[PDB]
RNA sequence: GUUAAUUCCGAUAACGAACGAGACUCUGGCAUGCUAACUAGUUACGCGACCCCGGUCGGCGUAACUUCUUAGAGGGACAAGUGGCGUUCAGCCACCCGAGAUUGAGCAAUAACAGGUCUGUGAUGCCCUUAGAUGUCCGGGGCUGCACGCGCGCUACACUGACUGGCUCAGCGUGUGCCUACCCUACGCCGGCAGGCGCGGGUAACCCGUUGAACCCCAUUCGUGAUGGGGAUCGGGGAUUGCAAUUAUUCCCCAUGAACGAGGAAUUCCCAGUAAGUGCGGGUCAUAAGCUUGCGUUGAUUAAGUCCCUGCCCUUUGUACACA
């Protein structure tokens, strides 16, 4: 009886992230290339699929922590902002990548608009995060 | 529980010191032997609980110089524990032994001092600290700007010193202070 | 005062070399390998992961500051 | 020309222009009868071993 | 039978860790995760300390959930090793008799003191005049 | 720098005759003595005043204390 | 019946006293209270310059201003707890109701 | 894999500029003036050319490919707020400059300014600062 | 003789005193002992979701309880125990037990400066001007100007690194206004970002907020090339604030890609959770931090000394000095 809690989380987004790619039922968008992740960063990132594991990031994080809305997830990622001569400082993610995440997320059945704001785990999509616990626990032994 | 080894990977048995005038300062057994080159601190607070300290330690510390890496410990550990594994296998041995005979042979054993110089003998203490300081700043000095990594620097100025083969940079000085003593006496 | 010229594809006069002698050596690492044979730290890096997979040299650490790879025990 | 090595038997003060090297006196662990005063810098403690590179020389007292 | 519940704190710059040790099987958790797993990594052997020097076999019987808040990174590892200690001790005082609690104090002890008492060190206030508690700004005689 | 001011030392040394036969050997009986027997406006200045008063004792039992 | 009264004054000494005596006030009377339960100190900070000039070695002054909040509650009607609340208040310790 | 191939090219031409081929394309197509390190990500995206090869392994049709797509940008679904001429005033195109062209175009605008002796005009005929900061006592070492 | 101390012991033509120091206030540490907690929580219970009896759940509710949170009263440490040094006094060193055997500030004497402030004041003497005003208001400009010299700082010169992902930790503290416009923000849609649009909470241990902060950690790409180090300068475009931004307020996007490879003579700050790295709050604020003032985090090398340099305190001594 594994749980997301009892196995290494590093190489538990990249296993799930893999899964995610295989459905084909994420509804990706169409400027996925040409866009840059948040203000603070610097150049696009350097895999193409990311948007398999940002969305595998997040339903990750909503497993842990519920009630995250959109507003939490770009704090959640945030980093720091180098201002050239200026000293650097903290700067929030970008709304839209973390919108059609959520969005992306909710239109295959993992999560759903729960009361009080945000988004919250589906009883289903628990089921799909605990599978992929089993299969990444039994790997590494 | 008995045989606390480093990193859980390098036994502290089977080290020994040689040298009589430094067996006081140097801890290694097993009453300072430690899984890890981490401790708490409270090392600073009195003027020879330094001494007690374990040799790992003072060399973890002795590697948050210059600025960009101060109060990084993590960091440093890190580059022990990689630079500890590439001692054994290029030389064959338990590191500890290499750490230990590089302290030996290049903390110098004389100094100069205003009281023209007078040549004055220096205390095992300081015989310490002076082998640490040596070692960590040839290894930073040939790994800067350069393509090999801080961990084989900080590797083969360990085995250059304990062989004393005058090719690392704390036996290049140790033998100039202990030249440069010798024409001030 | 001095330019280091490292090339960045193996020649055929070098990609031979490396088969002979570096699955040889006590201590493998893409820092060293590349001033033995004067080559980017990059393509040592590819290089060297290709040579794990054959099995002529076994991994013995790997962080994302350093891999270090031994030869094969003797006999 | 051999190489000393001898243990303090007590610190006696410090001493030099700016207050850096101690005066302490040595007694030789191969000769438990002869004794010299000589200067050391560092901290030092008592009972400690001093290696003497020559033991010739003798350090004034203050 | 009756429920062999003992609740201890641990104690660093800030971050403190409260462990609710029960009677089980030889269950170790923190914030639902084991002690393995537990970031950063490389500090894993502090955490694994009291249990190597101690033996499974002296935690089999107990469970221990180990909840954190506050500090950093490094504080915690030192507030978690500070609570599964003193957690047992404190479990051998009350529920086993007391010659069992010292051969263990014992050998806990001379490992190094602070895994039994808390640290007093803390951050001391800025004075002005100065980036820090001691530091001063650069004087400019001309 | 342990030194005693004349407050904390005139105080034990008017204490203690005028209650020889209260006062005794240890720090913490006699640290109840001083605080119903005489008003002291701090734990702290008590503290030093029942400290110095039992240092006082030993020194009596050798000799007179002029 | 649920009533809860305020207590917010800068002094702590005179805080306690009134805190004290409502306890007694309603225990007196045999109606069942919630304990003292003390909301965490407020500290107000206005830090300035010494100088109303402009020379001088850059010294500044460390004001505080603390302010001590305390809830106690009744189950009572609002005829009995009116005159509870208008007796004995020392003129530090300011005192509302609130009815939940 | 790892061995030269035999149409290595270690400098490539492309729009009267060298690029170094010993170097990773994606960064060694910025040598030329009006793409960046990351205008020329982009293009070498909307276009399939495997990053992790060098800029003197690729093929000539697969350079030539890249050619076409940073001259003519809107046309292969680069977004209009991605380039570095915006609504002009020339001929209102949104377009991207390159080379010798946002060298003679910067010429031109700066004759522009001058030509209805506007005060930026003027500060750049004066070879001063423009953007309003402090000339006191910076740029110095500059102004001889 | 002693102490951090004109702090004490003690000598004594002095006796008894006064201020300052100390005492004192706040703050840090620690008390499973006391008082309490639906604006703080824990444990057990009963549900429910998921994995295979157990496990996870900041998903829910409730019976005790106060360890974690909060804030009050008391406690606790005194050179008190022991061993040496000492006129055997004042006291000092070390060790045992201990949370702790020097936490940090605040306040702070007599005498003086021709130190600064008339631009803080409806604190003010005297002098000047007062209707073509040195009063007050309105429009525009300047206080930013640039051959140069100086001071406080920020960003850097890279691999103990930069970039791209993933992973995981805080503490102080503010928040809707007398005039007075001007608050902090959750959630959902729109946009690539800055932002815009509807909707709720908060006059606050109630909501932002479990303040998902950086550094750090793990995994990539780069490879000793002024290079993916560094980000000055400059062009084009889009927003927000404001009655008005041009000499660019600020923000965002693309492109442009300078010096700098460790810094001469010289000089500053610092010894323990300290230096340094790192970020976060208040102040200034319509728009708002490279400054200051606070907070936490990561966390050292050296030293327990001296009067050599710069100065300070007491005694003796010389003086042709006394705005010295
Ligand atoms: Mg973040
Ligand atoms: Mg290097
Ligand atoms: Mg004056
Ligand atoms: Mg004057
Ligand atoms: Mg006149
Ligand atoms: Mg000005
Ligand atoms: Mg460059
Ligand atoms: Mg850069
Ligand atoms: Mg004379």
């Amino acid at each position: 009886g594994v749980t997301v809690k009892d196995v290494n989380q590093q190489e538990f987004v990249r296993a799930l992230a893999a899964f995610l790619k295989k459905s084909g039922k994420l509804k990706v968008p169409e400027w996925v290339d040409t866009v840059k992740l948040a203000k603070h960063k610097e150049l696009a990132p350097y895999d193409e699929n990311w948007f398999y594991t940002r969305a595998a990031s997040t339903a990750r994080h909503l497993y842990l922590r519920g009630g995250a809305g959109v507003g939490s997830m770009t704090k959640i990622y945030g980093g720091r902002q180098r201002n050239g001569v200026m000293p650097s400082h903290f700067s929030r993610g970008s709304k839209s990548v973390a919108r059609r995440v959520l969005q992306a997320l909710e239109g295959l059945k993992m999560v759903e608009k729960d009361q009080d704001g945000g988004r919250k785990l589906t009883p289903q999509g628990q089921r799909d995060l605990d599978r992929i616990a089993g299969q990444v626990a039994a790997a590494k032994k | 529980t008995p045989d606390i080894k480093l990193f859980g990977k390098w036994s502290t048995d089977d080290v020994q010191i040689n040298d009589i005038s430094l067996q006081d300062y140097i801890a290694v057994k097993e009453k300072y032997a430690k899984y890890l080159p981490h401790s708490a601190g409270r090392y600073a607070a009195k003027r020879f609980r330094k001494a007690q300290c374990p040799i790992v330690e003072r060399l973890t510390n002795s590697m948050m110089m210059h600025g960009r890496n101060n109060g990084k410990k993590l960091m440093t550990v890190r580059i022990v524990k990689h630079a500890f594994e590439i001692i054994h296998l290029l030389t064959g041995e338990n590191p500890l032994q290499v750490l230990v005979n590089a302290i030996i042979n290049s903390g110098p054993r004389e100094d100069s001092t205003r009281i023209r110089r007078q040549a004055v003998d220096v205390s095992p203490l300081r015989r310490v600290n002076q082998a640490i300081w040596l070692l960590c700043t040839g290894a930073r000095e040939a790994a800067f700007r350069n393509i090999k990594t801080i961990a084989e620097c900080l590797a083969d100025e360990l085995i250059n010193a304990a062989k004393g083969s005058s090719n690392s940079y704390a036996i290049k000085k140790k033998d100039e202070l202990e030249r440069v003593a010798k024409s001030n006496r | 005062r001095d330019k280091l010229n490292n090339l960045v594809l193996f020649d055929k006069a070098t990609y031979d070399k490396l088969c002979k002698e570096v699955p040889n050596y006590k201590l493998i690492t893409p820092a060293v390998v590349s001033e033995r044979l004067k080559i980017r730290g990059s393509l040592a890096r590819a290089a060297l992961q290709e040579l794990l997979s054959k099995g002529l040299i076994k991994l013995v650490s790997k962080h994302r500051a350093q891999v270090i790879y031994t030869r094969n025990t003797k006999g | 020309q051999p190489i000393k090595l001898a243990r303090v038997t007590k610190v006696l003060g410090r001493t030099g222009s700016q207050g850096q090297c101690t005066q302490v006196r040595v007694e030789f662990m191969d000769d438990t009868s002869r004794s010299i005063i000589r200067n050391v810098k560092g901290p030092v403690r008592e009972g400690d071993v001093l290696t003497l590179l020559e033991s010739e020389r003798e350090a004034r007292r203050l | 039978g009756p429920l062999q519940s003992v609740q201890v704190f641990g104690r660093k710059k800030t971050a403190t860790a409260v462990a609710h040790c029960k009677r089980g099987n030889g269950l170790i958790k923190v914030n639902g995760r084991p002690l393995e797993m537990i970031e950063p990594r490389t500090l894993q052997y502090k955490l694994l300390e009291p249990v190597l020097l101690l033996g499974k076999e002296r935690f089999a019987g107990v469970d221990i959930r180990v909840r954190v808040k506050g500090g950093g990174h490094v504080a915690q590892i030192y507030a978690i090793r500070q609570s599964i200690s003193k957690a047992l001790v404190a479990y051998y005082q009350k529920y086993v008799d007391e010659a069992s609690k010292k051969e263990i104090k014992d050998i806990l002890i001379q490992y190094d003191r602070t895994l039994l008492v808390a640290d007093p060190r803390r951050c001391e206030s800025k004075k002005f005049g100065g980036p820090g508690a001691r530091a001063r700004y650069q004087k400019s005689y001309r | 720098g342990r030194v005693r001011t004349k407050t904390v030392k005139k105080a034990a040394r008017v204490i203690i005759e005028k209650y020889y036969t209260r006062l005794g050997n240890d720090f913490h009986t006699n640290k109840r003595v001083c605080e119903e027997i005489a008003i002291i406006p701090s734990k702290k200045l008590r503290n030093k005043i029942a400290g110095y008063v039992t240092h006082l004792m030993k020194r009596i039992q050798r000799g007179p204390v002029r | 019946h649920r009533i809860r009264i305020t207590l917010t004054s800068r002094n702590v000494k005179s805080l306690e006293k009134v805190c004290a005596d409502l306890i007694r006030g309603a225990k007196e009377k045999n109606l069942k209270v919630k304990g003292p339960v003390r909301m965490p100190t407020k500290t107000l900070r206005i830090t300035t310059r010494k100088t109303p000039c402009g020379e001088g070695s850059k010294t500044w002054d460390r004001f505080q201003m603390r302010i001590h909040k305390r809830l106690i509650d009744l189950h009572s009607p609002s005829e009995i707890v009116k005159q509870i609340t208008s007796i004995s208040i020392e003129p530090g310790v300011e005192v509302e109701v609130t009815i939940a | 894999s790892l061995v030269i191939p035999e149409k290595f090219q270690h400098i490539l031409r492309v729009l009267n500029t060298n690029i170094d081929g010993r170097r990773k394309i994606a960064f060694a197509i910025t040598a030329i003036k009006g793409v960046g390190r990351r205008y020329a990500h982009v293009v070498l995206r909307k276009a399939d050319i495997d990053l992790t090869k060098r800029a003197g392994e690729l093929t000539e049709d697969e350079v030539e490919r890249v050619i076409t797509i940073m001259q003519n940008p809107r046309q292969y679904k680069i977004p209009d707020w991605f380039l570095n001429r915006q609504k002009d005033v020339k001929d209102g195109k949104y377009s991207q400059v390159l080379a010798n062209g946002l060298d003679n175009k910067l010429r031109e605008d700066l004759e522009r300014l001058k030509k209805i002796r506007a005060h930026r005009g003027l500060r750049h005929f004066w070879g001063l600062r423009v953007r309003g900061q402090h000339t006191k006592t910076t740029g110095r070492r500059g102004r001889t």
